[PDB]
């Protein structure tokens, strides 16, 4: 109300009330839906037009090889922290020889979005994202909120309506996390479990977009015929 | 670059500027105007280092042509070459100094006095009857002090002009590709074709 | 240093800073460019609650940016002199790099584009100044005429006017010029610029400048006398 | 953060005004008048000095009459601390001018770049504008004897007469009734003072609140001469022209 | 961080004030009383040595400050701005005079320097104006004693005597009645004295009041000697002692 | 006051969303893509008739291969668009080809939200980026001040935008031909614009891969006036 | 009014009320506490499971400082981490400099310092974190928690977060049954009761248990996670205690 | 290097040679020292292979957009002193460059300019450039004249060239020709001077110097 003017105030109830509404662009997103087993993550993001003459705008980007995200929210902010993650992924390549492990890459976007809740003049980021990766540890999924907090989950979702699939996924988690070594079966799962979130749409050749990572499988992306197959 | 001369007479200042541009064992210009018009009545010539003397040149020209447009107003010679040797006192405590040398002949309308002024690329300057930059001077000053007067006229500086350039073609070692002449006076600027 | 975001958008998509900036050109004294067949002439009002002046010195309404090119202007006299001169020195810059005086259009696009930089810059406000352009391109005969605005707008124009009760005198000259027909002649072309500003002005005694521009760096200045030969020629013919 | 606190010195009201210079403006409508007049072979600056104590040293003190250089005065109207800053720049410009081409800088030249300064700080940098006019008398071979005036604004104009700070309505109305063309110094010192006399608030115009200057080709010939006049000297030319 | 305040603090008002300046005066005017007086021979500044505690030494707080060894300084208004325009003054003195000329500045030259940073203090982003009006009194060579004024403005104006602060308005008018141009210094330590009586309340002695003045050199207070043309600081304190002296025959 | 790149409740950024406005008052400007080429038609919309039409320079060439119409605040596109020749050359240095026109809008659309407490505010005007690479062929590009892009098979900006979008939303399909777009800019133009369509208030281009980014005569596009309304008298 | 909406304004109760409204923010977190024992330190945080799709022990909150230091805090997660980031570049520049690894009141004294900064002035926001914080060094253990005023002491016992009341009282308890010391053992095993039992304040959610611990005899002064048998033992031994 | 342009009747010829050297060692005979910055300017290379190339590639760069800003084809003069003023600023560093900007625009006509890494800049008619400069103009110099055919014009510029790859230790490979008219540059073909000599040899009747 009066304490919404910029980041650097807190409520008198101990609230950041620009970061709230930074959160709130997230929820007005399309759905986007993470997932993995142990041998493989995977993404399902419903993308959307402004009409029908118009392109779908593209939700995953790829960060490494083994790396990559889906964004929800304002698009300009994913590509600003995606392209800070490809440079970490990168330094991290370059000067040690070393992949990034999927967990650092959580710690390095919440002191990046922090830094931004801190200071006069700067805004949030008003983008969350589900970054997937395969490292030493093997497959992981992400949940990136623009206040800073970063959750590791087996599965998730953001966007809106995205509490019909985390729902679904809440009762999935004993079968699909036992999908090892099976590429085809874990997206069925995340394209089933997107498929909760839709209301009057269905999924369609230019409105799906899958991405997957695993043991033998570098972070790759589908669009157009190439996911009428789970259709 | 080389040879440049300068003598005020009674009504005029001529400036003489050797054509010759050359570069190695090869002469790759012998019609090379080295001057720059700084003003309607105030005419610059230059010589020294290659780039370094246009460039500096060309940027004086910039700045005069400049203040003549913001003021609506032509500056003094004595102004110009006051303001040259400052530019070339500044160079030459610079990084890279500008290597050029520079006489200004001017008529000043105010006085109506023809002024000739010897600028080196350290920042020395000085108004003379006479004046020449590099080997030149060594043939030229001592000629001038003998066969110069104030009083003469711009024919008679010109035969006076023709003296100098027929010694230094005798006794200089550089073929210099004669010079191109050209005329300050109350009139402006003008170029004598046939030297 | 100063950062502050002074000019931004309002809810209904405007920018207020650069439109008070117009308003301020709408205070200003009125200035009127008519271009004719062979030239351009840049005709100014200057307000009579000024006696006591000094006329040899007190800075001209109209400015010389080149040899060949002028610009007059409407709004905050102090302004227009910062436009100028950053005009004056890109003049120079520009003969010094392409060995070519500018062209009128690439002029005028230079001025509007520091007007411009000025609506998006931290801790600046807008420049209080609308410019009329005219001149004539090196080797060219086709004369032209541009304007510009505190948003950076600018466009060419057969004849315009800004400043103060200039919505009057368009409306004349809108009526009065005709596009298939410029004044053939410099008299003419004067004529049909002091008749514009007379629907405006008073006096046609010391509150209008004319400055006329010719090809090939030809500029020059009208005296009272010369400008009220005309007032008197009008008027004479009015009666009827 | 610290937005809250902004005045916003440097913006346009609704009608197209800059708030700061007329309020500025309104500041120095309320310092002592000063008069500039241009004669033919001469200019007269004179002014009068804030409301004066009887323990204030007249003959070692500068309030409005400043010298810029040997052939350029200036007249103060506003806040004095605000017009030494401007001074001291403008005298280091001119000095400037004449160290890169050993001539006396043009009038019009100095003027221009002083009042370029304060337009700066109307549209820039969101600091308070400079609460001063001045009035600029002086000579040069161009124009001769010239009077400028520069206010908050940064906008600079010629006169024959002018004045500045308090009642210049009045002021100009009669500078405008009795100034003609072929005026000579001595008479244009006679229409200063008794313009002053006229139009001061104070019950009588007396030497002890005045300051007085003169610039002349009065030297020994085609040269230019200043006097910044004593207490004295302003006793006797008020004496002389019949106001006390 | 950093400082994000680089907009005026002070500006003008529709009335054309400058409030900020007004405000300041405004806490010139709570300060208390100052004064200072010139003599032909030389120059008083006294002020009231206001204790904020018995429990206080009042000798280590000094109101009266020497600027360099022919001027010296006093005060009306905010101590700790006052303090910290000393330091300034006496640095300024250094560095824009006496490294470049090899001698200390004239009072008038020194009191322009106080003056311009006093006016920055005015326009500077991110500040507010110092709380204080100063009475710098002083002699150089060529423009013999004088006495000056600043005001929170950067306003400064010479004096023949006057006073500033609690009651400057009945002390400069006691002091229009006494002063003439023939006054010697002590005549004019006299009426300092007078003049300080009236506004001080409590207990009035030399230790309670502060009392300098610029007189004549003080080989004494020099501390060598060898060199003639060096002949001491014009600069003098008045000891406690020396105050009560002159309370005897008031 | 408050911040410039501060967040509304709604999770919107306070000033792109009124710069958004400021384009809803710009002149009308539509694209078309089809697989014989781009087209790219703006509504002049002179102020007064004394102004010059023909000097009024709202579409654009940023390489051979990219072209540009825009419409809001044309005086904040200046920037823009110098900005994107610039990173189009400078690819071609770089690289030895041309560049992807979206990179190429990716580029432009990076500028947008470099404003804040940088640039002061954001971009007043949107751009139509019309172009044709090897890999994806002919594109129409929509970029916005939010720094958001949308590829489209047709788009309309401006005052008579969401009227023109509805009729561009019936009329494109996926095979017109080059000459049937080009009518169909100018049919959709005529309609939403203010005064009548002819030559002077109104500019065609296009983009084609073979003869690169055209804007066309007002002659050319004087006969494709006269052609459209002898075709709608047609029938 | 409006003394509230600027950080590092004082109200005219000599208060800055920013900072007490960023107390609120970790009033609001969840629980974490430190119990300083005979020869080191032990540290403990509820983790609430909002969701069966967290991976257990996968969202670890305790940080390690330097080699020796641990800390963990409530409150905004991320402005914690901040405050960890600094802790761990001041502590480097510390054995940089002087060799020696920083000092626990040494240590303190740095991040006190960074976080009082962020109450000195308006362009800044105050952290929404107290952090309970401390390790081994030359002088034997300490424990310290830090506010988001910059205020901290040392401590016996330390608790922040929505449970504080009940964990304070319950390490009261401790420090009278046991004046004589409390072993690190013990500690880690009192560490998950008082946990466990200031979990009633927060029981909507069931949690995950972590722990940490520094001791001179158990862990040879370096800072170490709480793992596998020795955390069951721990948590079994809370179990026990509440039925 | 051997470059060379000169100006006559009909339009420019300009040739140049196609070795590349380090040392003695000959690096490159099929070199491309001619950079064609649009189809009515033509650049010229000598001096540092990498330097010429760099920096000659950027001037097209820069020409290509002052017609994206200003809506007309840069000017020889305005090209031409891109490269001079760039250089200048290197002035010192130690670029090493010969070049020779060669176009024709309406305003200017048929023009050449010589633009060096000292910051020389000089219009002229005729030019040559590289360490064979002083063979090709001993027969350039010695053929010239103004009213020379486009066919005579053609084969003088590969003559020139075909001298000083002879004499010139550091010149060889090929002659690359072109014809600039006001229709814009015209490309003449690639010579090889291992066939070209004994063709020119036989049918001229010259180089006698050499075991026939
Ligand atoms: C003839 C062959 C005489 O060398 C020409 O000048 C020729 C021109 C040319 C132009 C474009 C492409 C190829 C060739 N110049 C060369 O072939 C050139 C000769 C040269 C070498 C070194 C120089 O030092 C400043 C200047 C001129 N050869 C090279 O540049 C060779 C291929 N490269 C190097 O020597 C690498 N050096 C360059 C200087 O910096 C250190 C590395």
């Amino acid at each position: 109300n009066n304490y919404d003017g910029d980041t650097v105030t807190f409520s008198p109830t101990g609230r950041l009330f620009q970061v709230e509404y930074a959160l709130e662009a997230i929820k007005q997103g399309s759905v986007t839906v993470g997932l993995r087993s142990n041998t493989h993550a995977v993404l399902v993001a419903l993308k959307r037009n402004a009409d029908e003459l118009s392109s779908y705008q593209k939700k995953i980007i790829k960060c490494d090889e083994h790396m990559g995200l889906s964004l929800a929210g304002l698009a300009p902010d994913a590509r600003v922290l995606s392209n800070y993650l490809r440079q970490q992924c990168n330094y991290s390549s370059l000067v040690f020889n070393r992949k990034l492990a999927v967990e650092r890459a959580g710690h390095l976007l919440c002191d990046k979005a922090q830094k931004n809740t801190q200071s006069y003049g700067g805004r949030p980021y008003g983008v969350g994202l589900l970054i997937i990766g395969y490292d030493k540890s093997g497959a992981h999924l992400l949940e990136f909120q623009p206040s800073g907090n970063v959750t590791e989950l087996y599965g998730t979702a953001i966007g809106a309506r995205s509490q019909g699939a985390k729902t679904y996924l809440e009762r999935t988690l004993d079968t699909f996390i036992k999908i090892d070594g099976n590429p085809d079966e874990l997206i069925k799962a995340g394209v089933e479990a997107i498929s909760q979130s839709l209301r009057d749409e269905s999924l369609t050749v230019d409105n799906l977009s899958i991405a997957i990572v695993g043991k033998d499988t570098p972070f790759t992306i589908y669009d157009g015929e190439a996911v009428a197959k789970y259709i | 670059m080389d040879i440049i001369l300068g003598i005020r007479v009674q009504d005029s200042v001529i400036l003489a500027s050797s054509k010759a541009v050359t570069r190695g064992i090869s002469v790759l210009k012998d019609s090379d105007d080295k001057t720059r018009q700084l003003s309607p009545h105030t005419l610059m010539s230059f010589a020294g280092e290659a780039g370094d003397t246009v460039q500096f040149a060309e940027y004086i020209q910039a700045n005069i042509q400049l203040y003549s447009i913001r003021e609506d107003y032509e500056l003094s010679p004595q102004a110009v070459s006051s303001f040259v040797r400052q530019e070339l006192a500044k160079s030459i405590r610079s990084r890279r100094p500008y290597q050029v040398n520079v006489l200004i002949g001017g008529y000043d309308k105010k006085k109506n006095k023809p002024e000739l002024y010897q600028i080196d690329y350290l920042g020395t300057k000085v108004e003379l009857p006479y004046g020449a930059h590099g080997y030149s001077g060594f043939y030229t000053f001592s000629l001038l002090d003998h066969h110069y007067r104030p009083d003469m006229t711009t024919e008679e500086g010109l035969d006076l002009l023709k003296l100098c350039v027929q010694e230094l073609e005798k006794r200089m070692p550089m073929d210099f590709k004669g010079v191109i002449v050209k005329i300050v006076d109350k009139d402006g600027i003008r170029q004598v074709d046939d030297f | 240093g100063y950062d502050r975001a002074l000019s931004i958008f309002s809810p209904d998509g405007h920018i207020f800073q650069v439109e008070y900036a117009l308003e301020a050109v709408k205070r200003g004294t009125c200035a009127v460019g008519v271009k004719g067949k062979n030239c351009v002439v840049l005709g100014c009002e200057r307000r009579s609650t000024l006696k006591l002046q000094d006329t040899r010195i007190t800075p001209s309404k109209v400015s010389k940016i080149d040899s060949h090119v002028v610009l007059s202007f409407s709004g905050l006299n102090a302004d227009s002199r910062i436009l100028i001169e950053k005009a004056r020195v890109e003049a120079q810059s520009h003969r010094l790099t392409l060995e070519d005086p500018v062209t009128v259009e690439y002029l005028t696009r230079y001025v509007a584009g520091v007007q411009q930089r000025y609506t998006q810059s931290g801790g600046v406000r807008p420049f209080g100044v609308s410019t009329l352009i005219a001149g004539f391109d090196p080797r060219d005969d086709e004369p032209k005429l541009y304007q510009t605005e505190p948003s950076g707008i600018y466009s060419s124009w057969s004849a315009q006017t800004i400043g103060r009760n200039s919505k009057t005198v368009r409306e004349f000259l809108e009526k009065n010029y005709d596009r298939k027909e410029p004044p053939a002649t410099v008299e003419e072309c004067v004529k049909l610029t002091v008749r514009s500003l007379l629907e405006v002005v008073q006096t046609g005694a010391k509150n209008i400048e004319i400055t006329v521009v010719k090809p090939d760096s030809d500029i020059v200045a009208l005296s009272s006398e010369e400008i009220n030969q005309y007032v008197t020629q009008i008027e004479q013919e009015k009666q009827e | 953060g610290s937005r809250r606190y902004d005045s916003r010195t440097t913006i346009f009201s609704p009608e197209g005004r800059l708030y700061q210079v007329e309020y500025a403006l309104e500041s120095i409508s309320h310092a002592g008048t000063a008069i500039g007049i241009m004669a033919s072979d001469g200019i007269v600056l004179a002014a009068e000095r804030k409301v004066t104590s009887t323990l204030l040293e007249q003959d070692t003190s500068t309030e409005k009459l400043y010298k810029l250089n040997d052939k350029i005065a200036v007249a103060v109207a506003g806040l004095t601390a605000d017009a030494e800053i401007l001074i001291n720049t403008a005298r280091i410009h001119a000095q400037n001018y004449l160290k890169t081409y050993n001539e006396d800088i043009p009038v019009e030249i100095l003027v221009r770049r002083l009042s370029d300064i304060k337009q700066g700080y109307t549209q820039h940098g969101g600091l308070r504008p400079f609460g001063v006019s001045f009035i600029y008398a002086g000579y040069d071979d161009r124009y001769g004897y010239q009077l400028y005036t520069s206010n908050p604004s940064g906008n600079y104009t010629g006169w024959k007469a002018i004045s500045v700070g308090a009642n210049t309505s009045a002021a100009q109305t009669l500078l405008q009734m009795d100034y003609k063309d072929d005026m000579k110094v001595d008479d244009a010192i006679e229409l200063a003072l008794k313009t002053l006399s006229k139009t001061t608030d104070s019950s009588a115009l007396t030497y002890d609140r005045l300051e007085f200057a003169t610039i002349r080709k009065g030297a020994n010939d085609g040269e230019v001469y200043q006097k910044i006049f004593k207490p004295q000297e302003i006793k006797d030319i008020l004496v002389k022209t019949g106001i006390t | 961080m950093t400082d994000r305040y680089s907009f005026s603090l002070t500006t003008f008002s529709p009335s054309g004030k400058l409030g900020q300046i007004d405000y300041a005066l405004t806490a010139v005017k709570q300060g208390v009383t100052s004064l200072g007086i010139k003599a032909t021979n030389g120059v008083v500044i006294a002020t009231e040595k206001k204790s904020s505690s018995p429990l206080a030494m009042s000798e280590t707080l000094s109101k009266v400050s020497l600027l360099t060894p022919d001027i010296g300084a006093v005060y009306s208004g905010m101590g700790p701005d006052y303090r910290v325009l000393v330091d300034k003054s006496r640095k300024v003195a250094h560095t824009s005079y006496k490294r470049i000329y090899g001698e200390y500045p004239p009072t008038k030259l020194l009191v322009s320097e106080v003056a311009k940073i006093m006016q920055e203090a005015t326009q500077s982003g991110g500040v507010r104006p110092f709380g204080v009006s100063l009475l710098i009194a002083g002699h150089d060579e060529f423009n013999g004693f004088s006495l000056y004024q600043v005001d929170p403005s950067g306003s400064y104006f010479p004096w023949k005597a006057t006073a500033i602060g609690k009651g400057s308005v009945a002390a400069k008018t006691f002091l229009e009645k006494r002063w003439n141009d023939e006054l010697e210094l002590e005549d004019a330590i006299h009426i300092a004295l007078l003049t300080l009586k009236e506004s001080v309340e409590g207990e009035f002695n030399g230790d309670t009041i502060e009392l300098a003045i610029i007189g004549d050199e003080n080989p004494d207070l020099l501390g060598y000697t060898g060199i003639p043309t060096d002949k001491g600081p014009r600069f003098r304190k008045l000891t406690s002692q020396e105050i009560n002296d002159r309370l005897e025959a008031l | 006051d408050r911040g410039v790149s501060t967040f509304s409740p709604e999770g919107r950024l306070f000033q792109v969303e009124y710069s958004l406005e400021a384009i809803k008052l710009g002149s009308t400007a539509i694209g078309i893509a089809t697989k014989e080429g781009v087209v790219l038609g703006v509504e002049k919309r002179a102020t007064s008739p004394l102004l010059e039409s023909d000097s009024i320079e709202k579409i654009v060439e940023i390489d051979r291969h990219i072209g540009c119409a825009m419409s809001g605040l044309t005086a904040d596109a200046r920037s823009m668009i110098e900005h994107a020749r610039t990173a189009a050359v400078t690819h071609n240095l770089y690289y030895d080809e041309d560049i992807n026109v979206e990179s190429l809008t990716q580029s432009v659309c990076d500028l947008a939200l470099r404003f804040g407490e940088l640039m002061s505010r954001p971009f007043g005007v949107a751009l139509l980026i019309a172009g044709h690479d090897a890999d994806d062929g002919y594109q129409l590009f929509h970029a916005e001040p939010s720094g958001t892009f949308y590829r489209y098979n047709a788009k309309a900006i401006g005052s008579g935008s969401e009227g023109a979008q509805a009729e561009l939303l019936n009329e494109w399909h996926s095979s017109l031909t080059l000459k049937e777009a080009e009518l169909l800019v100018l049919k959709i133009l005529k309609q939403v614009m203010e005064e009548k369509l002819d030559e002077n208030n109104a500019q065609l281009s296009c983009i084609t891969k073979q003869d690169g980014f055209k804007i066309y005569d007002n002659e050319k596009t004087a006969e494709l006036i006269k052609e459209l309304k002898e075709k709608e008298a047609a029938e | 009014t409006g003394y509230d909406l600027s950080n590092s304004v004082f109200s005219p109760d000599g208060r800055n009320f920013q900072v007490e409204y960023a107390v609120k923010a970790v009033e609001n977190g969840t629980t974490s506490i430190g119990i300083k024992c005979n020869d080191g330190v032990v540290f403990a945080v509820e983790k609430l499971i909002t969701s069966k799709l967290l991976v257990p022990q996968k969202n670890v909150k305790i940080q390690v400082v330097d080699r020796h230091i641990g800390c963990v805090y409530s409150g905004l997660i991320p402005d914690g981490r901040h405050l960890v980031n600094r802790g761990r570049e001041e502590a480097a520049s510390f054995k940089k400099l002087y060799k020696t690894p920083i000092p626990i009141p040494a240590f303190a004294d740095r991040l006190g310092q960074y976080v009082q900064a962020h109450t000195l002035y308006n362009s800044v926001r105050p952290f929404g974190v107290s952090t309970i914080f401390g390790g081994v060094d030359k002088n034997g253990a300490h424990l310290y928690m830090l506010e988001p005023s910059g205020s901290y002491w040392g401590y016996k016992g330390a608790a922040t977060g929505k449970g504080r009341q009940s964990a304070k009282a319950e390490l009261e308890k401790l420090v009278d049954h046991h004046p004589e010391g409390l072993s690190a053992r013990e500690a880690v095993k009192q560490a998950a009761k008082i946990i466990y039992l200031a979990h009633e304040d927060n029981k909507e959610k069931d949690f995950e248990l972590e722990i940490s611990w520094c001791s001179l005899s158990e862990t040879n002064g370096l800072h170490k996670f709480v793992k596998g048998d020795l955390l069951q033992e721990a948590i079994d031994f809370a179990q026990k205690e509440i039925n | 290097t051997t470059t060379l342009a000169f100006r006559f009747q009909g339009g420019i010829i300009v040739a140049v040679d196609s070795r590349a050297t380090a040392g003695n060692w000959v690096a490159s005979q099929t070199v491309k020292k001619v950079i064609e910055i649009n189809p009515f300017l033509l650049g010229t290379m000598a001096g540092g292979s990498a330097d010429c190339q760099f920096w000659e590639t950027w001037l097209g760069s820069q020409c290509r957009l002052h017609e994206l800003r200003e809506k007309e084809r840069i000017s020889v003069a305005a090209a031409s002193k891109i490269l001079s003023n760039l250089v200048y600023q290197y002035k010192g560093a130690g670029l090493s460059m010969g070049t020779m900007i060669c176009g024709y625009t309406r305003k200017e006509g048929p023009t050449i300019y010589y633009v060096d890494s000292d910051g020389t800049r000089l219009k002229g008619d005729i030019f040559c450039v590289g360490s064979g400069q002083t063979f090709a103009y001993g027969v350039l110099d010695s053929n010239y004249k103004w009213d020379l055919s486009v066919e005579d014009a053609l084969y003088l510029g590969k003559r020139s060239i075909l001298a000083a790859a002879h004499r010139d230790a550091y010149s060889g490979g090929s002659v690359n020709l072109y014809h600039v008219t006001e229709d814009g540059w015209i490309y003449h073909g690639n010579h090889d001077v291992g066939e070209l000599f004994w063709k020119v040899k036989e049918e001229e009747g010259s180089f006698n110097n050499v075991i026939g």
